[PDB]
């Protein structure tokens, strides 16, 4: 399942992005 | 150097050597060299 | 792995002798520990006096 | 398919975030 | 899999808006 | 079908931040 | 499919348009 | 095809709904 | 169909280049 | 003849936009 | 072919128009 | 275990919230 | 050992808060 | 298990941390 | 598993709690 | 196991501390 | 029982370090 | 003896903040 | 062990008043 | 009970300071 884990990665770059942002 | 708790010499000895270094966050949110990668690029 | 106080070979009198000492590490941002400990060189290949003798 | 879930509830959750950021 | 493809175009979208965002 | 689902996916995205905006 | 490429293209001027608005 | 058409007006209401927006 | 093809990139780039004029 | 319809209302659009912007 | 030389023309004045526009 | 690490994903995330706001 | 699991984490989880009260 | 302890370790530690940050 | 339900549960509240004491 | 108690003890004044400490 | 003595050393760093913090 | 150590650690905090709070 | 008790009521009360004299 | 007898002398003067402290 690498399309998975893809998305995954994704996902908590995405979430990263907007957690620093908020600061 | 005072920014992160990288240990700056380490990380040239083991460059020089020839490792490919690794430094990035920890758990405890520290800045620091993690283990070197092996083998693949 | 940190140094717990009991690998150093005290100098100083009995009544300065830490009971519980760590070593200052890279981890935590150096920001907790009690001594560091110092080397003549960063790497150590060659004998100084041995460089004083040749010349 | 629990994984597609959590998938669909963290990105509806980055979209309501900016959403309401951005208004 | 259409809900693998929703999640990833969603996924692009909002790296697109978060992309822009930050500049 | 995957275009298709793309092109859906893009325009629900789409009028779910207008009508947020809206709101 | 010509005409799907003419709906990709419109979308994606929408979306450029409105991420242009929002910021 | 019945989904490219109602495709069809979703694109133009949004477009509709952007520009009246703006104003 | 080479000349559509043309006027297409050309409609193309002129809805990019008003779209980054207007901001 | 659908597509020549859609390159119109593209055009038709962009048209719609710059006579509201320069007048 | 006479919608699709009505087209380029259109084409053609809307890049004058913005060339100007934009210098 | 893939919703394990999720789970692990957004508690983290709130974590790294409640940091940020906290400082 | 369950507690010393529990101990463990939330040593790491006021590691973290100090890391980020400091800096 | 020793995830899901720790990770229940997390949740509660969070909980708390709110409970101190809400009054 | 029920521990698993009881751990989404927790999540998401402590999610909305975050959210709404964010205002 | 008091010295569980002691570590439960010590973790849970540092915990107090800091909660007073960030509200 | 080396594991409870890496405990009690991360312990006392962060006493150290949250009573440097204070003052 | 362990736990002798821990109220030593414990002991050497208090006079540790005891004598930051006089100075 | 009675002196290991007492001691432990000792320090924990020496923790209490100083926590109330900081306030 | 050599350490014994320091912890028991390090805790009397520390109440000894901080009840002179209250007075």
């Amino acid at each position: 399942s690498e399309a998975f884990v893809q998305l995954e990665q994704r996902i908590s770059s995405l979430e990263q992005r907007l957690n620093n942002l908020e600061s | 150097q005072n920014s992160v708790g990288i240990d700056f010499l380490q990380l040239e000895i083991a460059l020089r050597q020839g490792y490919q270094v690794v430094v990035g966050k920890a758990r405890n949110g520290v800045i620091m060299i993690l283990g070197y990668i092996q083998s693949m690029y | 792995k940190r140094l717990t106080q009991d690998d150093i070979t005290f100098i100083i009198p009995d009544y300065l002798r830490p009971d519980y000492a760590l070593e200052i590490e890279y981890y935590d941002n150096c920001q907790s520990g009690d001594f560091i400990v110092l080397r003549n060189k960063p790497v150590n290949l060659n004998n100084d006096y041995q460089i004083i003798e040749h010349y």
